[PDB]
RNA sequence: GACUCAACACGGGGAAACUCACUAGUUUAAGACAAGAGUAGGAUUGACAGAUUAAUAGCUCUUUCUUGAUUUCUUGGAUGGUGAUGCAUGGCCGUUUUUAGUUCGUGAAUAUGAUUUGUCUGGUUAAUUCCGAUAACGAACGAGAUCUUAACCUGCUAAUUAGCGGCGAGUACACGUACUUGCUAGCUUCUUAGAGGAACAUUGUGUGUCUAACACAAGGAAGUUUAAGGCAACAACAGGUCUGUGAUGUCCUUAGAUGAACUAGGCUGCACGCGUGCUACACUGAUAUAUAUAACGAGUAAAAUAUGCUUGCAUACUUUUCCUCCGCCGAAAGGCGUAGGUAAUCUUUAUCAAUAUAUAUCGUGAUGGGGAUAGAUUAUUGCAAUUAUUAAUCUUGAACGAGGAAUGCCUAGUAAGCAUGAUUCAUCAGAUUGUGCUGACUACGUCCCUGCCCUUUGUACACA
């Protein structure tokens, strides 16, 4: 534990948050930049804002911001950009399709 | 309103000092005297971490442990 | 255990939420409405809409992501008490907000503003209303803005037969000059069950029967 | 070091703000609305309050 | 035995019919029931004021949320009147049975 | 920001930090994505100590350790902005106007037209609400109807977290009363809340075209639609709001930031003018003691508490936080310890107030009226009280003897007087929004003044 900068994601984070994306489907952020976690993962709040940001831009997820929340959802291509990133068999796939 | 005037000059940015193979010099070895270290090894971090020479304390750039000469 | 005063508060500020939130998954499908039944077995929420068809999905698939989106906004304190089911409205011509969001959707594709509310209107009145009303606001064609009314039937302003038996539906378009306001008022027919839950067929008429002969 | 967001906010004007704009003026605190006056009136007939005199 | 039966709700509409079917409901399996019992009805007041900005005449909307409970007290066993309540009471209605035990 | 009504205790605007947008300083990247550049013989991140800085911001130097592709760079680009534009817009609100107004079909004016009639001389009404007249005959909005609250019902339906009774046991006094305490036939006057009834000008006399309708009397709880509110028609204003908004169009800025923060100041600064108010000028009073007596409300991821390592990190996510009975301490303000309450159950309301009432002191004297401005001391709120947050005690003791020209609001449980709940709220109401207590004088009209409406008339006005 080196003590680095805050905002300077961890290559061991990053992973975290793909691996829930993958399984799950869908994520909710909840903009503000002050919470500590989240509540289904420990990562900083703010971590989880740049990962879905970048990944917004990319045209990998959709989201529309009702007030305070975010409500991401992944797409096709989203899916096929991330199993080669994790690793996974050709078969697995998100639970909201199945 | 009015542009405020710039007569301070700027403060630069601080940039890390570049130093080539650092490692290679904390070890030396000769055709006799093989493998000996030239500086010291901290106490609380892992194995193989050295710790600074400084003008008259030892430092620790992981755990900032210093440890004060004589 | 908090008491009954905050457990009101929080149900009608949930509910609040949730509307606003389908409105916009869910604005090119026909939005209508939501009913929350929120039983300690497994809370149901009941999506009411015009397109049915592209609101499930295939294989009802975007509908699972719609559940798994409101369970960790609203419930994520437990893992499984949350469903959604999708119905199709009765009667679609007489849905104010079906119409509002049809006559938004022509307006965004550049068709005349005199026809659009033209063919709504007809439409509306097609389904049996006994009143019609459509109004829009904004820079239609010059710098300057102005406001077009289109009325067709009979209709109320003033009193609480106002509130019963008229809808009422507010939206907005988003063009590159400007934003347009987009106001639809729909006259029942004249049912709008009462107080005492029963028809009340006439409002303020005093029709006499024909003494039998 | 870092010096982000270190003066504490535990009350005050800026502790709190609106449910729905995250404006800071104006909020409803009677039975924990927590909602600007302005936002309010807008949502008040679906949360269940009613005009009779 | 002395089991209690709590019902509240913004509606008066939905209320009084759902205490209706009860004591019908009840009746007909012979059952010695306490009549309704319309505790006093609380309202919660908000008072804010109109026009976003700052000009004009300063009006004011005075808004009402008021909120209705009865209670019924019978001599029976849990399980049956436990299935009782489950008879399509119409979700504005929220049922708590409590069994005032002492 | 706003400048007559329709700006000026208004922006729910009671700003110590935050809010904050203004002043002086210092940091951050929380610069998506694409291409490049850089580098694994190392792109870059972080820091003890001495200097340095308000600062314990490695902000930046002297010194050398750590970290590992997260960054860095370079050309496009993209969010963000309490930045400009309410004379580019949506939505909402204020005003003309709480007045009584606005339109259509067919016919007629027509024997060019803009247009007219219907929509009217008259009586009546809160009201184009009614009767009548009639080149017009019929319709629609608005008005009225409708909704909420209040007043009458010993007549219906119910009894807990409501009452009254009934059966004992007591403490006191009388030729049965007061209170305390256990148990618990029945009833709904008192309390709470569901459904119904009641008023229609009912009956007389009078006025009236005897029509539409008005006045007085009786009965009646109620006869100004019984009282107060809510909603609100065509159309307008270049009325206010982009400083409520992930509503939004243009323009400006984007790493020496108009983004996000952090530290200290300011929004309150005082020769003057204006608006809403509070306290007074005393005896129909001030001071002290004592008696009797209301209605609408509100209440429960952080920090803190129990126990150790040499305030840092473990352990309990326990009793903690909101209203607080009672006991003890303290002149007081407050402090310490423990009940009850997520509430017709407890705070607390067969009572949580002040005007009132009784007795005594003062005695027409800027006085015992009035309480500004100042000095010293103490306790709470908060990380922080200085330009004095707020409270408590002892001293000081200013103007003010009923107010010029002008000007506001009011017709009954109203004016005026008197208090109190709630909003904002860590701590601060001389404000707003409700609620109750005591309770007058004057009219039962008019077009003189000021406004708005209608008809006739004049116009060279039409930005009127
Ligand atoms: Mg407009
Ligand atoms: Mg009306
Ligand atoms: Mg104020
Ligand atoms: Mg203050
Ligand atoms: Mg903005
Ligand atoms: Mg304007
Ligand atoms: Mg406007
Ligand atoms: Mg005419
Ligand atoms: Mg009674
Ligand atoms: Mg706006
Ligand atoms: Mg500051
Ligand atoms: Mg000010
Ligand atoms: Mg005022
Ligand atoms: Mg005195
Ligand atoms: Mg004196
Ligand atoms: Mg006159
Ligand atoms: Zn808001």
């Amino acid at each position: 534990l080196p003590h680095h900068k805050y905002s300077y994601i961890p290559k061991q984070n990053k992973k975290l948050i793909y691996e829930y994306l993958f399984k799950e489907g869908v994520i909710v952020v909840e903009k503000d930049a002050k919470i500590p976690r989240h509540p289904h993962l420990n990562v900083p709040n703010l971590h989880i804002m740049m990962t879905l940001k970048s990944l917004k831009s990319r045209n990998y997820v959709e989201e529309k911001y009702n007030w305070k929340h975010q409500y991401f959802i992944l797409n096709n291509e989203g899916i096929e950009y991330l199993r080669e990133f994790l690793h996974l068999p050709p078969s697995i796939f998100p639970a909201t399709l199945s | 309103k009015k542009k405020k005037v710039y007569k301070k000059p700027k403060k630069e940015k601080h940039k890390k000092k570049k130093v080539k193979l650092a490692v290679l010099k904390f070890y030396k070895v000769g055709d006799d005297g093989k493998v000996f270290r030239l500086k010291r090894q901290c106490d609380n971090c892992a194995p193989g971490t050295l710790m600074a020479s400084h003008f008259d304390r030892d430092y620790c750039g992981r755990c900032h442990l210093t440890i004060m000469k004589k | 255990p908090i008491s009954k005063k905050r457990k009101f508060i929080n149900d009608g500020v949930f509910q609040a939420e949730l509307n606003e939130f389908l409105a916009r998954i869910l604005a090119e499908d026909g939005y209508s409405g939501v009913e929350v039944r929120v039983t300690p077995i497994r809370t149901e929420v009941i999506i009411r809409a015009t397109r049915t068809r592209e609101v499930l999905g295939d294989k009802g698939r975007r509908i699972r992501e719609l559940t798994s989106l409101v369970q960790k906004r609203f419930f994520n304190k437990s893992t499984n008490s949350v469903e959604l089911f999708a119905e199709r409205v009765e009667h679609r011509g007489l849905c104010a907000m079906a119409q509002a969001e049809s006559l938004r959707y022509k307006l965004l594709k550049g068709l005349a503003v005199r026809r659009a509310c033209y063919g709504v209107l007809r439409h509306i009145m097609e389904s049996g209303a006994k009143g019609c009303e459509v109004i829009v606001s904004g820079k239609l064609r010059a710098q300057r803005a102005k406001s077009m009314k289109f009325r067709d039937g009979y209709l109320i302003s003033t009193g609480e037969p106002s509130k019963r038996f008229v809808n009422t539906a507010t939206r907005s378009a988003q063009l590159k000059q400007g934003v347009l306001g987009i106001k639809v008022k729909i006259m029942l027919p004249t049912a709008i069950d009462t107080r005492t839950g029963l028809t009340s067929i006439l409002p303020d008429n005093i029709s006499v029967l024909e003494p039998k002969t | 070091g870092c010096i982000l967001n270190v003066h504490p906010k535990k009350y005050g004007q800026g502790s709190r703000q609106c449910r729905v704009c995250s404006n800071k003026h104006a909020i409803i605190r009677k039975y924990n609305i927590n909602i600007c006056r302005q936002c309010f009136r807008e949502r008040a007939d679906i949360i269940g309050f009613k005009k009779y005199r | 035995r002395r089991i209690r039966i709590a019902l509240t709700s913004k509606n008066l509409r939905a209320i009084e019919k759902v205490c209706s079917d009860i004591m019908k409901g009840a009746k007909e399996k012979n059952l010695n029931v306490s009549g309704p019992v319309r505790l006093p009805v609380k309202t919660l007041r908000i008072t804010t004021r109109k026009s976003p900005c700052g000009e004009g005449t300063n009006t004011w909307d005075r808004f009402e949320l008021r909120i209705y409970k009865r209670l019924i007290d019978l001599y029976s066993q849990c399980e049956v009147v436990t299935q009782m309540t489950s008879i399509n009471i119409d979700p504005v209605v929220e049922v708590e049975v409590i069994i005032t035990d002492s």
